[PDB]
């Protein structure tokens, strides 16, 4: 056989094998989640400390992209980086030509078409990262999460990295419980505790926990880092709910 | 990424041999046998058709025996298409010279430059030979009549009397046992179409699985005329050398 | 039609002494009738013990001083933080300027 | 990014076989049959319509194609290598020649240029050859009617009659029965519809076969008047009513 | 092991072994030790001869008036890294009279690194980089890693034994943090986080290269003579 | 065997990497189907949302290409993304180069020469889909078209495409021996929505609610897609029947 | 284009295409160039499975490459060609620019970096031949002969032989050569360079050709009869 | 530059070119040889743009020494001089046009013919009995015509040139140093060493 | 078979570790370096007595002030020399000034590590570079296909180098005079010459601030190995 040595080649499976093991890379990674809100979308990060000369606070992983759209990732974070340079580049030239800034949906496709173009040659390694990504628009709200083979959908709530599947559970409660909406200062708190929930799949390490959110109430929809008193309290809520 | 699937159709092998070249000499043994024999007063060109159905198209037909110029033809052994590709750049190579210096080519300076592109297909570029082997016949005012064989390797050299294809080991012991040096052209006739009826792999040698041609001073006073025989021509020949 | 000189003024002044040397330029810049500013200096210590002004078109004297700053602070990377000596700073300036020989950069230049 | 397979995925096996050439014409032994027959005052080509599912439209998949006035192709083997080697033909047809001569090339011509093209792909880097033979029947004033078949490895020769794919070992067999120098157009449709009949297993009638003629001007065909030269194509698509005609006195 | 013999190859497991073997020139370099204040930030590394007869490699290399690094690995990959970030400081002030922030620098460092991981023919870059400055916000340390993993650090240590010095710097954490204006201070405690990595031998003249940069002091390095005053 | 890893023949004539390419093309277990009416094209598709974390109006298959041309994929989704960024792109250029709307089948053949190019050339993978293209043309009225990774395509009076496609066809063709023509002889395009998913429940043996389908119909001068709502009352009306 | 590096280097730190290019010229037809007191001689042995061999029109095996230097080989003889063009053209590029025909090491020099280019540059493999150059630098009467190989390695020789059974004939020039008294006439060197390749020819007929290159572009072929004398009079005086 | 002459007699081609080489106010040089030898039996005289002139000789000298070494065989003039009008031909449309005009004096060794070729910087080849680039065809034209016969011998040719030099040098506003005479015959090429 | 630009498990490339295998079996090459020159000698290992070793080029100039010894693949060193002098002229070029020596190495080397798939392999030769220039004084510095270049007091290359460093590391002291660095490398090279050293099959070449770069023709060194017996003789 062999179809698992090179990208771009399918097995008689119809698979790829090489977004496949791309996967297990981003599985391997940091817990790291977004919340859709009723005017906007928070996301979080898992930052493991590896050690005491970390400096703290100083190790951003939440990255901008334009003034209305925030990416966060897990996996390879070298990749990641790549990825938002490119979709700053997207956001850039659509801009540039159609004066609006890029709409999310307009903005999911050109890092889908981009990363899915990774898959199509033998002569690139596909993306080993899977991205959670959005922000607000003429349209609202909208979040995404962007998979190494291309794949993206619009979620309500996502999840991705080591804690993935604890994760998951809390967002799928959040989404039973709260079917009319949840307020975008609401989602920063339910964000910091579904982070420490999950970071119990992933506990050696002891964590910094990383918020960011666009709402068109809150931060008049611009990306901005949650810091200060406000990220204090959701790092305080959470501390409850684990005990 | 891609090498995993390079063949590399222009290495050496431990002993020194290009693969691709000992190959295609392998897929060229398989060919219709391509004799040339060459005169004092011309020369000939005969070759024997890849066994030929009932049903072919015969007289339209070239599959062997191409014109180059009007005082230079070829007979092609190997892959048909191959040479095709090939002998059109012969045939501008031959018009660039009579372009720039307003004079026929020089037989060897069209044969020599044949043989250096076949020469690259072995030495860069990565990709497989042509499947060739041609015998030049031809005529200038230098050497008169010349006859050269090139193969894929981009080697060349000339003869008096050659074959190409099948059976050439069989064909060139019959050649060198009757070829004479004085010879004139219609021996030499004789001589291409005895030696094909005893190496040939057919029961019997017909018309209708022959290309001959033929280069003379047989029309007016120190002009070369080239002669790509029709179906009826070959059969009247060889009545009258009597294989037929 | 787009004329892509101009003139800026002023004027400099270099005199070698046996062990010292001065590089004097008025700090007035101009076009046509106008003044420009009345304090814009046009003459640089570009270090390694060189002063060097470009005067004539400001916007190539000031590209010329810039490139040659940038000329000096790489001759220290890649020569293991050597000085340059004076002739060799005239020799390297005469490289940037034939570079634009056939577009110049309309200044006279004293080091 | 950018193809990096510059190198030949065709080479010389020990042998001295082309081994991707080898199965591309193993490729066209299980297409399906066609054939062609040449008359004294004209040619036929003809295939059989193998409809993919009985929900297909199979007159929208032309297996016969024109590709000049007087020119016309038909293939066994894989169809979508034939549908762009004739977008190929066709273009080619007037880049290297109409645009030069003002006139459409002579049929070995058309056909040469189409050989070279197949050819390329069996050496050029990075590609496959094509997985077709192609039968081209076709007419010019200097040459008359032609019939040619052209196989993967970019030979090409000229028949009086013959049969690729499927049953063309059977096929060529009867071709040589019944073929004689003195055929009529209508006497080679005959022929071509009896021939046709061996390997065609269900349906065999108009909407199941396809079959076009290089024969006679059609002046109706052309589409203007005015110009007495100008007398319209000599390639005609027999129609599914015509095909069935001929079955019943078959 | 069937997935090594290129950094486009992923493992089944998610890996990409190129660049761990990458990753294992560094360990088999000689150590480099970074470390920093409020005030400053030194760097220090041991240099390795090749016999008694040799000149010591240099580890660390300057690359601006306000940046600069050390290296443990591939040293023709730290000339190229260096170099790069060179131009990278220079463009920063010659279009925008803008001190490159040390931060930047590391983002620039790590997409460099990055596209050599990912596409067919290139390799990974088989050295590991220190980078200390004093840009806009204080002092700074950073450690590059050929993966493209870029990250701050109080202090930190690279290459052979470095995990002696590395659980030191990390013993120390809260005396070093603050030798606040005193630029001896830093360099000797620099001094003995390095001697944590050594083994059968010390720290000579001539085999022990410093740095230092701060609040009013330009990236200098101190090398031979002007080291004594520190073993 | 690198003849089963690059777009090469194989001994027996075939091309391996263009088989796995129709593996992939059921990968998502969703089956799609489309029909002709007299005035409009129908093509219904299945719709599975198996996470509840996701949004499920950004679920979809149906892509409108042009203002006239709609295309169903059954495939991955990133390789339908790609062909529909790129059907949209090839569209639009039609319109521009030569003056009119690019037809249904004439855009699925442009994208069969693109899928034919990477059955030939190596360093293209065929795209793992299958791509069925819908309009009421101005030339040809209804039309249905499809594209496989073989580059192969044809026009269908009615198709279908996935894992349950055999059951699905052999339903339609015994309709049309029945109904003796090429089409579904209705009025309006609401009643041959209506038969498009009645006939796809009755090969399935499963029902839908409004979420389970998704629903595309192209009319003379416009492709949309039905909203929930709108399935809705296309299921109530198949209700009570 | 095509990039693949053909040329590389194994764990035993051998480039096996430059080796395996050698091979090439160990199969080709012997060559040999011996240089006199006020000349140099190129001979070399023509393969003889051939008759019928249209000797009017073949390639001849010595190549001018200037008027005052000529060139000869052994192993692939399309490579050689090659080579030999480039050679041309750099001669006469030479020429024009500094005013002078090329010193006979300078030719040399020039085709053996051309070889060392094919041995590190992606896509071609090294040149299957090796080369005996040989000639008078311009006003000068002192001879000269070098030698080239596939690596690019290139050194003078005061005798020298390349191809099959070059190791039998260089074992002959090696104790029938004196440093101290090279062949002092055109006579001499002929002969020394005769004796030497019936080592390993066979019959000196269609077997045996030589070249001889004296000062200022005076180059002349031998031809059958003449080299015939050379054979009888060298097996003549072998019976002892 | 100025002036070229070219006799063709009965075994011989004579080709006759001035001397000087002038810039501004200056004869910089008065024995100039305004000639290349392309092959033994072919000789090919210059004028015209300074620079431009031997730069194009030198160029063409190099390509017909090229191709005698490659093939061992010397081309006939008629070659060669259709080499050099293509090349001239191709000059014209470039980014800067070949500004000389030559003429190529050959022995044909085939025809045992002399044969002499006029060509402008334009590539307008022409065989000629007698040819002249630039104001002296003006003179030496019309007094050929007259004085010209087809089966001179050279010495006779020789002084049909004296007629030719003696009007130029009667007539002619500038000062053009004499000439350098050379004669192509079966021979080769020869110089006559005072005129 | 797998990428030129390969790491070995080890994080070591593949291609560069193997180049120096090949440099192993080149012919010997030694440096020496003292406050009165650097000497530069090596063996010329001539592969049959009648290939006339003068012809023998492995001591090479690349300016007056920089001289360049070879061991390995000696036929990869002809663009090496090439663009080191290119430099170094170019470079007084540009700054009416002599190259520094390290600057001039520094340059070389740059070359070493531009292979891939620029050409395809890295070059399968070592060279000592010495030179003289204001700042530095006197160096030797030692050029690999790493692309890493190292400054030596003394070095040796190929084949006989485990054996002449041993030799080299007792024998080097901080104030060896001309005379006995030439003497130095004589005997050194004597020693793991397979052959007998004589001045036709070695060769010396120092480099002077006063006369430049030198090469010492046949006569001179057979008078050094003249010297060298007598000391040796008499102890």
């Amino acid at each position: 056989t062999g179809y698992d040595l090179s990208n771009s080649v399918f097995s008689p499976d119809g698979r790829n094998f090489q977004v496949e093991y791309a996967v297990k890379a981003v599985e391997n990674g940091t817990t790291s989640i977004g919340i859709k809100c009723n005017d906007g979308v928070v996301f979080a990060v898992e930052k493991l400390i590896t050690s005491k000369l970390l400096v703290p606070q100083k190790n951003v992983k939440i990255q901008v992209v334009d003034r209305h759209i925030g990416c966060v990732y897990s996996g390879l974070i070298p990749d990641g980086r790549h990825l938002v340079n490119r979709g700053r580049e997207e956001a850039a030239s659509f801009k540039k030509l159609y004066k609006t800034p890029i709409p999310i949906p307009a903005f999911a496709d050109r890092l889908g078409q981009y990363v899915q173009a990774h898959t199509l040659y033998n002569s690139v390694r596909p993306f080993g990262v899977s991205t959670i990504f959005g922000g607000v628009d003429k349209n609202g709200a909208h979040l995404y999460m962007l998979e190494p083979s291309g794949s993206y959908w619009g979620y309500k709530g996502a999840a991705t990295g080591k804690g993935r599947q604890s994760a998951k559970a809390e967002l799928e409660k959040l989404v039973d419980h709260h079917p009319e909406g949840l307020s975008a200062r609401e989602a920063v708190k339910q964000a910091a505790k579904i982070i420490y929930l999950a970071h119990e799949d992933n506990k050696e390490k002891d964590f910094e926990l990383e918020i960011s959110w666009c709402s068109l109430s809150e931060t008049n929809g611009l990306h901005k880092f949650v810091k200060g008193d406000l990220l204090q309290e959701a790092i305080d809520f959470a501390q409850k709910e684990i005990n | 990424g891609s090498r995993r699937y390079d063949s590399r159709t222009t290495i050496f092998s431990p002993e020194g041999r290009l693969y691709q070249v000992e190959y295609a000499l392998e897929s060229i043994s398989h060919a219709g046998t391509a004799i040339g024999i060459m005169a004092s007063d011309g020369i000939v060109l005969a070759a024997e058709r890849k066994v030929t159905s009932t049903l072919l198209e015969q007289d339209t037909s070239t599959e062997k025996l191409y014109k180059l110029n009007d005082k230079i033809a070829v007979a092609v052994a190997g892959l048909t298409a191959d040479a095709e590709i090939l002998i059109n750049t012969a045939r501008i190579h031959a018009q660039n010279y009579l372009k720039t210096y307003n004079e026929d080519i020089p037989v060897e300076i069209l044969v020599r430059r044949l043989s250096d592109i076949k020469q690259g297909y072995t030495q860069h570029g990565g990709l497989r030979p042509f499947g060739v082997s041609f015998i030049y016949a031809g005529y200038d005012d230098r050497y008169g009549y010349q006859l050269y064989t090139s193969n894929p390797s981009g080697n060349y050299t000339g003869w008096k009397a050659i074959s190409v294809g099948a059976n050439t080991s069989a064909a060139q012991t019959l050649l060198q046992m009757d070829y004479k040096d004085d010879m004139k052209v219609d021996d030499a006739i004789e001589l291409a179409l005895k030696t094909l009826s005893k190496t040939t792999d057919s029961s019997a040698l017909t018309y209708d699985r022959l290309e001959f041609a033929t280069i003379r001073k047989g029309a007016n006073d120190g002009e070369v005329y080239q002669k790509i025989f029709k179906p009826q021509e070959i059969k009247d020949i060889l009545v009258k050398t009597g294989i037929t | 039609q787009f004329n892509p000189y101009g003139d800026n003024g002023g004027t400099i002044l270099g005199i070698a002494g046996e062990d010292f040397a001065v590089l004097a330029g008025d700090t007035r810049n101009i076009t046509d009738y106008s003044i420009n500013s009345r304090y814009e200096p046009k003459v640089f210590d570009c270090g390694d013990n060189i002063v060097m002004s470009a005067n004539g078109f400001a916007a190539d004297g000031d590209a010329l001083v810039k490139r040659f700053k940038n000329s000096v602070k790489w001759y220290h990377f890649d020569h293991n933080d050597k000085k340059l000596s004076i002739n060799s700073a005239a020799r390297n300036i005469q490289h940037l300027l034939y570079g634009k020989r056939f577009f110049p950069y309309y200044v006279h230049t004293i080091i | 990014m950018t193809d990096r397979y510059s190198f030949s995925l065709t080479t010389f096996s020990p042998s001295g076989k082309l081994g991707q050439i080898d199965y591309a014409l193993t490729a066209v032994k299980q297409g399906v049959t066609s054939l062609g027959i040449k008359a004294t005052n004209g040619v036929v080509i003809a295939t059989e319509k193998k409809s993919s599912s009985p929900l297909a439209m199979s007159e929208t998949l032309s297996k016969v194609s024109l590709l000049t006035p007087d020119i016309g192709a038909v293939y066994s083997g894989m169809g979508p290598d034939y549908r762009v080697l004739v977008d190929k033909s066709r273009k080619v047809a007037h880049t290297s020649y109409k645009r030069i001569y003002g006139e459409y090339p002579p049929t070995k011509l058309l056909v040469s240029e189409v050989a070279k093209i197949m050819q390329e792909a069996t050496q050029s880097g990075g590609v496959r050859p094509f997985g077709v033979s192609l039968l081209i029947a076709g007419h010019d004033e200097f040459n008359g009617f032609s019939l040619y078949q052209v196989d993967p490895s970019g030979s090409y020769f000229p028949w009086k009659a013959t049969a690729i794919g499927k049953g063309s070992v059977a096929a060529k067999t009867f071709l040589e029965k019944r073929w004689n120098d003195e055929l009529e157009l209508e006497d080679a449709i005959h022929i071509a519809l009896l021939t046709l009949k061996e390997s065609v297993e269900g349906e065999f009638n108009g909407d199941t076969i396809e079959l076009a003629i290089i024969g006679d001007e059609n002046p109706d065909l052309l589409g203007y008047t005015g110009i007495p030269t100008d007398k319209g194509p000599r390639f005609r698509k027999l129609t599914s009513q015509e095909i069935n005609d001929r079955l019943e006195a078959l | 092991n069937n997935y090594d013999g290129d950094t486009v190859t992923f493992s089944p497991t998610g890996r990409l072994f190129q660049v761990e073997y990458a990753l294992e020139a560094i360990k088999q370099g000689s150590v480099t030790v970074g470390l920093r204040s409020n005030t400053h930030a030194v760097l220090v590394a041991l240099k390795r001869n090749a016999d008694e007869l040799s000149s010591y490699q240099k580890k660390i290399i300057k690359c601006d008036e306000h940046m600069g690094l050390s290296l443990a690995g591939l040293a023709p990959d730290a000339r190229v890294l260096s170099n790069y970030l060179r131009q990278q400081c220079n463009y920063s002030s010659l279009v925008f009279n803008r001190k490159l922030a040390v931060e930047r620098a590391g983002h620039l460092l790590c997409d460099k690194a990055q596209k050599n991981t990912q596409s067919y023919g290139g390799r990974p870059y088989g050295v590991g980089l220190l980078i200390i400055g004093y840009d806009k916000s204080g002092a700074h340390l950073l450690e590059f890693q050929p993966s493209g993993n870029v990250t701050e650090l109080y202090g930190t240590a690279i290459g052979a034994r470095s995990q002696g010095a590395k659980t030191y710097l990390e013993r120390t954490l809260d005396t070093f943090i603050k030798i606040d204006g005193n630029p001896d201070e830093l360099i000797k405690a620099g001094v003995e986080a390095i001697s944590q990595s050594l083994r059968d031998e010390s720290l000579t003249v001539d085999n022990l290269s410093i740095a230092i940069v701060g609040k009013d002091t330009p990236f200098t390095i101190y090398d031979g003579e002007a080291v004594a005053k520190y073993i | 065997g690198y003849d089963r890893h690059i777009t090469i023949f194989s001994p027996e004539g075939r091309l391996y990497q263009v088989e796995y390419a129709f593996k992939a093309t059921n990968q998502t277990n969703i089956n799609s189907l489309a029909v002709r009416g007299k005035d409009c094209t129908v093509v219904i598709s299945q719709k599975k949302v198996p996470d509840k974390l996701l949004d499920p109006t950004t679920v979809s298959y149906i892509f409108c290409i042009s203002r006239t041309i709609g295309m169903v994929v059954n495939g991955p989704i990133p390789d339908a993304r790609n062909a529909a960024l790129r059907a949209k792109a090839e569209a639009a250029e039609f319109r521009y180069k030569y003056g009119y709307d690019m037809p249904c089948d004439v855009l699925a053949k442009r994208m069969a020469n693109l899928s034919q190019i990477y059955t030939q050339r190596a360093y293209m993978r065929p795209l793992g889909v299958i791509l069925t293209f819908v309009s009421v043309d101005e030339e040809l009225g209804p039309s249905i078209y499809k594209t496989d990774p073989a580059g192969y395509y044809v026009g269908y009076k009615a198709t279908a495409t996935g894992p349950k496609q055999q059951e699905i066809t052999t339903n339609l063709e015994n309709h049309f021996k029945k109904s003796k023509i090429d089409h579904i002889n209705e009025e309006s395009w609401e009643k041959v929505v209506e038969f498009a998913i009645t006939h796809m429940i009755d090969a399935l043996g499963t029902e839908f609610s409004k979420n389970d389908l998704e629903v595309g119909v192209a009319t003379k001068d416009k492709f949309f897609t039905l909203s929930a709502e709108n399935i809705e009352e296309r299921l109530v009306a198949i209700a009570e029947q | 284009g095509y990039d693949r590096a053909l040329s590389i280097f194994s764990p035993d730190g051998h480039i096996f295409q430059v080796e395996y290019a050698l091979e090439a010229v160990k199969r080709g037809t012997c060559a040999v160039g011996v240089k006199g007191k006020n000349c140099v001689v190129l001979g070399c042995e023509r393969r003889s499975t051939l008759k019928l061999q249209d000797t009017r029109i073949t390639p001849s095996k010595v190549s001018k490459i200037d008027s005052h230097v000529v060139l000869s080989f052994s192993g692939l003889n399309a490579d050689s060609r090659i080579l030999i063009e480039k050679a041309r053209v750099e001669a006469q590029s030479h020429r024009l620019t500094l005013e002078d025909p090329v010193t006979v090491e300078y030719l040399t020099r020039y085709v053996a970096g051309v070889q060392q280019r094919y041995t590190q540059s992606g896509g071609v493999r090294p040149f299957g031949v090796s080369t005996l150059i040989a000639g008078f630098d311009p006003r000068d009467d002192e001879p000269k002969l070098y030698q080239t190989e596939p690596s690019g390695i290139y050194s003078s020789w005061s005798a020298q032989t390349i191809g099959r059974n070059s190791k039998t004939v260089r074992e002959f020039l090696e104790k029938n050569y004196d440093r101290k008294e090279p062949p002092a006439t055109v006579e001499e060197c002929v002969k020394l360079t005769v004796r030497s390749l019936l080592e390993v020819v066979q019959t000196g007929a269609k077997n045996i050709e030589i070249t001889v290159v004296k000062p200022d572009s005076d180059i002349v072929a031998l031809s059958s009869e003449e080299i015939n004398q050379y054979v009888t009079q060298i097996e003549q005086e072998k019976q002892e | 530059m100025d002036i070229i002459l070219g006799i063709r007699v009965q075994d011989s081609v004579i080709l006759a070119s001035s001397k000087a080489v002038t810039r501004g106010i200056s004869v910089l040089k008065d024995s100039d040889d305004k000639t290349r030898q392309l092959s033994p039996h072919t000789l090919m005289s210059f004028a015209g743009e300074a620079g431009d002139t031997v730069q194009f000789a030198e160029y063409i000298q190099a390509n017909i020494q090229l191709y005698s070494i490659r093939e061992d065989y010397e081309l006939s003039p008629q070659a060669v001089s259709s080499f050099v009008r293509q090349e001239l031909a191709k000059s014209i449309r470039s980014r800067r046009p070949y500004q000389v005009n030559v003429l190529i004096g050959g022995y044909d060794k085939k025809k045992n013919k002399p044969e002499l070729y006029q060509i402008d910087y334009l590539g307008t080849k022409v065989e000629l009995p007698y040819g002249a680039h630039g104001y002296s065809g003006f003179y030496t034209f019309s007094l050929l015509d007259h004085h010209y016969r087809p089966d001179m011998t050279t010495e006779e040719g020789l002084d049909l040139l004296k007629l030719c030099v003696q009007e130029l040098e009667k007539r002619m506003p500038m000062d053009f140093k004499g000439v350098i005479v050379k004669i192509v015959d079966k021979d080769g090429i020869r110089q006559v060493d005072d005129f | 078979d797998r990428g030129v630009s390969t790491f070995s498990p080890e994080g070591r490339l593949f291609q560069v570790e193997y180049s120096l295998e090949a440099i192993k079996l080149g012919s010997t090459a030694i440096g020496i370096a003292t406050k009165e020159g650097v000497v530069l000698g090596v063996e010329k290992r001539a592969t049959s007595p009648l290939l006339e070793s003068d012809s023998i080029e492995k001591i090479v100039e690349i300016d007056r002030h920089i001289g360049c010894a070879m061991s390995g693949l000696t036929a990869d060193a002809r663009s090496m020399i090439e663009h080191a002098r290119t430099a170094a002229v170019t470079h007084n070029l540009y700054y009416d000034e002599d190259i520094n020596v390290e600057s001039l190495t520094q340059s070389v080397c740059d070359l070493a590590l531009r292979f891939g798939e620029l050409m395809s392999r890295p070059f399968g030769v070592a060279l000592l570079i010495a030179g003289h220039d204001a700042d530095d004084g006197y160096q030797l510095f030692h050029a690999e296909p790493s692309g890493t270049f190292y400054r030596y007091n003394a070095k040796a290359i190929g084949s006989g180098s485990e054996g002449a460093q041993a030799e080299l590391l007792n024998e080097w002291h901080s104030s060896l005079t001309l005379k006995e660095a030439e003497l130095l490398v004589l005997k050194i090279l004597k020693q793991v010459m397979e052959e007998k050293l004589d001045e036709n099959n070695a060769q010396l070449s120092c480099i002077t601030k006063q006369d430049g770069f030198k090469i010492y023709d046949n006569e001179k060194t057979a008078e050094l190995i003249k010297e060298l017996k007598e000391k040796e003789a008499a102890e």
